[PDB]
């Protein structure tokens, strides 16, 4: 077996198996909210066409008892039955069933375990976050699977342990990604905080204060980034 | 012997 | 009369006009969320796939261990919160302010008389009414097999067993041309049946009594009523 998170190929194939077997319900709870939505649009168009009718000349309209009844009827009764569509749940199927096999889902300690074996074989093979990223996608042209959030989370692994070769690879990694303008939870800010400690750490001072710079350009009034400008410029001029 | 109608509804 | 003036009649009808756009804005919110789920649903199945089709190679690169645990542990509770994310609430808030304004069930019992009282002035047959076919509602309104099952109840109800059996007879005549409605003929022939029997028509009322029973052959009533027209026909 190939060394990393999972003991067998069975082991990962039930996961997924699992997973496949929720996207089937996923689509079921789709097809059952079209569905409602086919009707309530149908029922839209009709409406849209009554009330067009109405709106021309409300008195001589409703003056007739036929009109008359109709009006009532869709007011009282037709207007109802409409809200109580509109508020039927379509998704007690397919969250029933999310909440039933959630029993054979993983836990905060397998997550943070993956990240751990990826960083160990990364570390023990020497493999840059390319080589990572990419994974076992078919091909030979690149492209990555990984968010500025999942790379931020493995540079934080990193960082926990004091690796700050790791941590500086993934957070420069989420920092290019950010700077190429993905849209994400992480902050740039908190990124140029672990970076700029891991940089020091690695012995690259002028790498460092670039960055602490760029920190205080995104937020001027961070008081540790501003502490830590005026010491780097210091080091730097001793 | 049967009944006569009930109301219908 | 529910309406005491014109004004009030004007308003209703332009609320209701609103409530129309209001439901349109709807619609899309809920199409703009089920967008995004099929999207997500497309991205997962894609995942999936990829995985099975190499389980040895996926075991063996890091990055697959690392994004599906995060994918279960994570991401599918944050799929389940945008299914589980209600878009009515602006609609629906809408809505239930307007139905201040709104008639109630007597006043819709109210229009159904007037329209039957209407029908009994001008002796006016029941497809007249129902297809528009009058001065001033040509084109503008037409009654559903269920409408004409309602003027047929509250008729029911003031004991105009001659109104019940006209509107019955309507009712079913629609279904019968292939009308996709809510109300089943089991409903309608029991009502007609009814009817035509209190009118003093025995022969019919077996008739129509038979018919129901060939659509709902326990229908406990309706086997009573038939054994009992039987009895009574045996003795005349």
């Amino acid at each position: 077996m190939h060394p990393g998170f999972f003991t067998s190929i069975g082991q990962m194939t039930d996961l997924i198996h699992t997973e496949k077997d929720l996207v089937t319900s996923l689509k079921d709870y789709i097809k059952a909210e079209e569905d409602k939505l086919e009707q309530i649009k149908k029922w839209a168009e009709k409406l849209d066409r009554l009330t067009s009718t109405a709106t021309k000349d409300p008195e001589g309209f409703v003056g007739h008892p036929v009109n008359a009844f109709k009006l009532m009827k869709r007011l009282n009764t037709e207007w109802s039955e409409l809200e109580n569509l509109v508020l039927k749940d379509m998704s007690d199927g397919f969250i029933s069933n999310l909440t039933i096999q959630r029993q054979y889902f993983p836990n905060d300690e397998d997550q943070v375990g993956a990240a751990k074996a990826l960083l160990r074989l990364q570390d023990t093979y020497n493999l840059d976050t390319d080589t990572i990223s990419k994974g076992n996608l078919p091909g030979v042209k690149h492209k990555s699977f990984l968010t500025a959030e999942d790379c931020f989370e493995l540079g934080k692994v990193a960082y926990t342990e004091a690796d700050y070769y790791h941590t500086e690879l993934w957070m420069e990694q989420a920092l290019r990604q950010l700077d190429e303008g993905e849209i994400s939870t992480i902050d740039k800010v908190s990124v140029l905080d672990y970076l700029s400690y891991a940089v020091y750490q690695q012995g690259d001072l002028d790498k460092a204060l670039l960055l602490t710079k760029k920190l205080l350009e995104l937020d001027p009034e961070h008081q540790r980034a501003n502490g830590n400008l005026k010491y780097f410029e210091y080091i730097m001029a001793k | 012997p049967p009944g006569p109608p009930g109301p219908p509804g």
